[PDB]
């Protein structure tokens, strides 16, 4: 796995069903030169509501990234008309090196939150 | 071999549109994949004065976290090339409902006593329906009569979801 | 015109207020005992209002309960929470208007207090 | 309320409206373009209100962009998000009502829809 | 334990510091038979801001329990005024049997939010 | 007349880096426009063996919904063909702190006892800055002598920074 590192990492939840919002479709997008949110990383859920390991420190630079969950269609899945085309999370990351990004979601048809949760490596 | 694209299928000739007009309670549906209303099925069908097909399904659905929401639809139809093919506008009185453009094919009715419905959803490369429902109509509450229901079962191995039909209980859900 | 307390409701699952909440607040008195102040049911637009007036509002230790349960039954989920409770010292420094709006869905909820000073 | 789309926009930290923030709706359009739909800032009372007409408001996928990081560079925090975006599809069914309401804090923010069909 | 047996658990996130919300005084009480709060548990969130092991599965009995979080302690010694006297998830527990529940929350001056996961054992 | 076009201003000749490096304590601070750090600043410098040279720095900032938060920064510094004026880049240790770009001029510094610092922020149409902060760093946290003092008094009015300097208490508030 990691032993503890993790740079980007996602969590989303099911605030109707109390419970993991299981197999969401996570496409986060670095922003690069020239406004074009360029492809960066990508998956699904586990069973345990977290997306993980999608970048290396190495290839985590210093940019406006945009972590970009597929709410829809965990709702259409579930048969309930979803406000919400998807939930987004657009961040600037890594400027002061504290690499630990964790974005964690709580999802409802006509409503979301997220947080953010930055901590840093050994500085 | 059985016939069985959905280019095959023999439709309504001629489909009197204010004849089909009124309360349907549904008696066998077949179920697509996905969520579909449960039990408990009434459609009423009405065609405005400029001749557009509007119809209002209430019916149980069993939302997932398994809320048994009694779902009010609407239907707004557009018409086809042929009579009794048409494009199907629907949603909920909830906008938390779903929403949709769906097939909505009169397999044939005698428009006083019966219907059979169908819609494909998905095609098959090939031809053959990846994903179909099916929903037969009785115009009187209590089931319908054997003659016609003799008219129904045959017309359902034609469209070949056959076996696979199930039972609508109308309990007063609504 | 005013309203000292004031609270709003929402449906976070149907998009929607949450009508006919059953809101109770408390104030607790002069020895821990949440003594009863006011209650009311949620409106069509999802406020409950006019709750006390000014000269009722005395300074602190104040409890608005929602009646989520009774919402979510009454709606057929399983909800995972017994009701909502704002415990709030709500008088103080003498800026009168309260207005909590909350969010509920069958197991989270969040609300929030946006409390504006009178005329000072 | 004859209010196509409507914002709300509410400071968690500082349990006040986050006054002067800015809003801007978006409307793509044929081809992925983000096209400018409208813009506002929030009023004293935390709402922007008249950005478009009902023969305005197309059924398209719109995009509401709120401004949170100038909101909170303008208070002297480093917040995390760049800004807060509420991507939906409209007008299908033609329930035009849509609030958008939003609470806002460095590290987190939560949003909610309220779609209310209007007379039909 | 492991990982996850710990049937009640609490996590709580600082939604103004971005991270962990660090030695919250997490109180878990149990109604008892005539309305009497009876003090069921009791504990401090860790560095990973999470309470852990605050019951025995043959403890954890069928009934309302309520977890509070002294929240305008953990803000009082950070020099903000809070709104909040304090956060409180009150739930029926036990009752089909499954037993883990996991209220995480999320602290904020005026506002405050929190979510249920309540995951079944096996069966 | 005075020139007070940021572009005209003498800096250190020949600055030591290795010589500037330690604990200098902040005593009068010219504001910004902005949140600044409002009393017990005290900045600590060190130049590592690749040249370069860093600073952390301690201080009270009284965040807006007013808690008031001692903030440690950090500041890694990159050269400019001046041996004296260099950029900065600063944020906190916390991650919710003021990070930035401010230009860091060593204006005037016997490195055993003070120091000028000033940094422009926005600079005016004619050259002049349109905003300013500056620091007098004395070595020892009580003052600084009364010679050191008046070249200091002297060094502020070049800058044209003189009558808006304020005093900062060190009182321990970390
Ligand atoms: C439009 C209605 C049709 C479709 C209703 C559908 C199929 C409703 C979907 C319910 C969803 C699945 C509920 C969930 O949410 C039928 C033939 C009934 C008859 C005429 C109008
Ligand atoms: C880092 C650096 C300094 C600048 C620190 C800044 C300029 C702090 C900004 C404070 C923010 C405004 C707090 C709020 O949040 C000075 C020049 C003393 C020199 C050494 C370290």
């Amino acid at each position: 796995t990691g032993e503890s590192k993790c740079p980007l990492m996602v969590k989303v939840l099911d605030a109707v069903r109390g419970s993991p919002a299981i197999n969401v479709a996570v496409h986060v997008f670095r922003k690069a030169a020239d406004d074009t949110w360029e492809p960066f990383a990508s998956g699904k859920t586990s069973e345990s509501g977290e997306l993980h390991g999608l970048t290396t420190e190495e290839q985590f630079v210093e940019g406006i990234y945009k972590v970009e969950i597929d709410t829809k269609s965990y709702w259409k899945a579930l048969g309930i008309s979803p406000f919400h085309e998807h939930a987004e999370v657009v961040f600037t990351a890594n400027d002061s090196g504290p690499r630990r990004y964790t974005i964690a979601a709580l999802l409802s048809p006509y409503s979301y939150s997220t947080t953010a949760v930055v901590t840093n490596p050994k500085e | 071999e059985r016939d069985c694209r959905v280019s095959s299928f023999r439709v309504k000739e001629n489909f009197d549109k204010a004849r089909f007009a009124g309360t349907w309670y549904a008696m066998a549906k077949k179920d697509p994949e996905g969520l579909f209303l449960q039990d408990n099925i009434v459609a009423e069908f009405s065609v405005d004065e400029n001749g557009h097909m509007s119809a209002t399904a209430k019916g149980r659905v069993r939302l997932l976290n398994n809320w048994d929401v009694c779902a009010d639809m609407v239907g707004t139809f557009t018409d086809t090339e042929d009579p009794a093919k048409f494009k199907m506008k629907y949603w909920g009185v909830a906008s938390f409902l779903q929403k949709g453009n769906d097939d909505h094919w009169i397999i044939d009715t005698d428009y006083e006593t019966f219907a059979v419905q169908y819609s494909c959803r998905l095609l098959n490369l090939d031809g053959t329906c990846a994903d179909s429902y099916s929903f037969v109509f009785a115009r009187d509450p209590s089931g319908f009569s054997p003659q016609v229901q003799k008219i129904v079962r045959q017309r359902q191995e034609e469209l070949c979801l056959a076996r696979q039909y199930r039972l609508i209980p109308h309990n007063g859900y609504c």
